């Protein structure tokens, strides 16, 4: 709280928490990303998709 | 020098050449694989097994005689060759055993001996010839539905069903004097080869050939053929180009010139001045290529063909050799066109004074079966001089840029991307 409600600290300190945590979600997307492209995306014959690929 | 005359429903063509050592004669018909249909493929192939079979070659050996056959997708020819001093004997083999008395060579287990060899000759064909297999099926499939997309050696499976009577029909509508020019080639005389005609009173059958209903159409598609226990990838890439007796014959085969063909074994296929050897050296990307200017009576096709081992990285191989043939249409050199018209006069010097008369035969007779006479080389010459850069610009603008292609593949071709991502690097969004 920063004091002994919500108050004038808390209103202040949650703007700048607002403005960093989505900084923090782009680069949790990237680590997203990187384990997907280990070995590709699924489909939904639930098998195999290495015998027929498009770019 | 050439010399052709109509004395009757048969054409007379020679082309004498007083300082050659021997001479041919023969018949070449206006008929190939295209005057066929699916279920029959592959007649007019077994026609030249029995016109070289062996109780055949075994006359004509007794005599001093050799006997060649050739079968195209437009023409078919039978030649006899022999010594200056004997062309009388070989118009009597000719007569006898092809024109007439046809029967004695049809016979039965000659048919069936001949008939199981073709068989064996088509099977290793499909299984050993991978680059010329795939030439084959990009007719199959730039043509389908087409006379154009017949193979000129038949299937498995009209062969297969081929039967005693099937080869007697297709002489009767296609072995005619209307379809038929005789030739003669090297050590001969148009005067000694008209009076032997005229005396002999040879003549073949005097009916028409068949007029087909469809016509040759372009059509852009691709097929693959995968196999990956073959150790290296085919790929034969072309667009729709030029028939024979078209404006632009020569600048065609010019624009094929200027990218010519390439060996990566050998060291002074190396220093081409083709600018499309810098890209493809530094990684290896291909074994050897070839561009071709292929010409029928109704289309052709216009492009390439390569092997390559670098399985990896075929894309490259695809998209350096297109981003090449888009500067045709937009910037290409003077150079580049002099030294192409360097390379083609002496191409076709070759091709036609290779000496050999069989050759000469087969491609005076097609000649003249198309045009009605056949073109000096001296006048192709003047032809092939006058060519210039704006030419170049202006043929290439209307058949490659921007154009659709006909794929064929085989081997491991899992590296080779989909159609329309090689269509759209016929142009660029630069220019
Ligand atoms: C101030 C404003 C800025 C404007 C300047 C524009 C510059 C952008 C790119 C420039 C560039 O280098 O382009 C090369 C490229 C040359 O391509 P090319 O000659 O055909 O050959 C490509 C190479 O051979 C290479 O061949 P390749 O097969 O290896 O390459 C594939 C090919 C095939 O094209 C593609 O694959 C396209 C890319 C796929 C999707 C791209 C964005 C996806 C968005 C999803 C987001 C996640 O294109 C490429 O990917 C490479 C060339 C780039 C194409 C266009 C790039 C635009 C990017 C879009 C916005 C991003 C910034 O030129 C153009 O694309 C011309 C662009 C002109 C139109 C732009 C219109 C916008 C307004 C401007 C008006 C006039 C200027």
């Amino acid at each position: 709280w920063g004091g002994f409600s919500v108050s004038n600290p808390t209103i202040q300190r949650f703007f700048a928490l607002h403005y960093l945590v989505p900084f923090i979600i782009a680069a949790m997307v990237i680590m997203h990303l990187m384990a997907l492209h280990i070995h590709g995306s699924s489909n939904p014959l639930g098998i195999t998709g290495n015998l027929d690929r498009i770019p | 020098a050439e010399v052709t005359q109509l004395s009757n429903g048969i054409v007379v063509a020679t082309e004498h050449n007083p300082s050659a050592h021997t001479a041919s004669v023969g018949v070449v018909f206006g008929s190939g694989a295209a005057n066929e249909n699916p279920y029959n493929n592959g007649v007019s192939n077994l026609w030249k097994n029995i016109f070289l079979s062996k109780e055949n070659s075994a006359v004509a050996a007794k005599e001093g005689l050799a006997l060649s056959s050739n079968i195209s997708r437009d023409f078919q020819s039978y030649i006899v060759s022999s010594l200056p001093g004997s062309t009388d004997k070989s118009l009597d083999f000719l007569n006898q055993s092809f024109i007439q008395q046809k029967a004695n060579l049809l016979s039965s287990s000659n048919f069936e001996a001949t008939k199981k060899s073709v068989l064996k000759q088509v099977q290793d064909f499909e299984e050993n010839d991978h680059p010329n297999r795939v030439l084959e099926h990009l007719h199959s499939t730039a043509f389908q539905n087409t006379p154009l997309s017949l193979p000129t050696r038949g299937t498995l499976e009209s062969l297969e069903n081929l039967v005693v009577a099937d080869l007697e029909s297709f002489a009767n509508n296609h072995f005619l004097n209307s379809n038929a020019v005789v030739v003669g080639t090297g050590n001969i005389k148009h005067e000694d080869l008209v009076n032997s005609i005229e005396s002999k009173n040879l003549s073949l059958q005097t009916g028409t050939k068949p007029v087909l209903k469809k016509k040759a159409a372009f059509l852009g598609s691709e097929v693959r053929l995968r196999d990956d226990t073959l150790p290296k990838a085919w790929i034969s890439l072309a667009v729709e180009g030029e028939p024979v007796n078209s404006p632009n014959y020569f600048v065609a085969k010019l624009a094929a010139q200027i990218f010519g063909s390439y060996n990566a074994f050998e060291p002074a296929s190396r220093l081409q001045g083709i600018k499309l050897l810098d890209n493809i050296q530094e990684y290896q990307l291909c074994d050897n290529f070839n561009h071709f200017s292929l010409s029928y009576k109704d289309s052709g096709l216009w492009g390439f063909s390569t092997a390559t081992r670098n399985v990896t990285m075929i894309d490259d191989l695809i998209h350096f050799t297109l981003k090449q043939w888009n500067r045709l249409t937009i910037s290409v050199t003077d150079t580049e066109v002099e030294r192409a018209k360097s390379l083609l006069k002496l191409q076709l010097g070759q091709l036609y004074e290779s000496g050999n008369p069989v050759n000469d035969a087969n491609l005076l007779g097609a000649e003249v079966l198309i045009k009605g006479s056949k073109l000096s080389l001296g006048e192709a010459f003047k032809k092939i001089d006058a060519i210039t850069v704006k030419d170049v610009k202006a043929w290439a603008g209307k058949r490659l840029w921007d154009q659709d292609i006909a794929i064929a593949g085989t081997g491991q071709i899992e590296g080779l991307l989909d159609y329309m991502r090689i269509r759209s690097d016929m142009s660029m969004m630069r220019w």
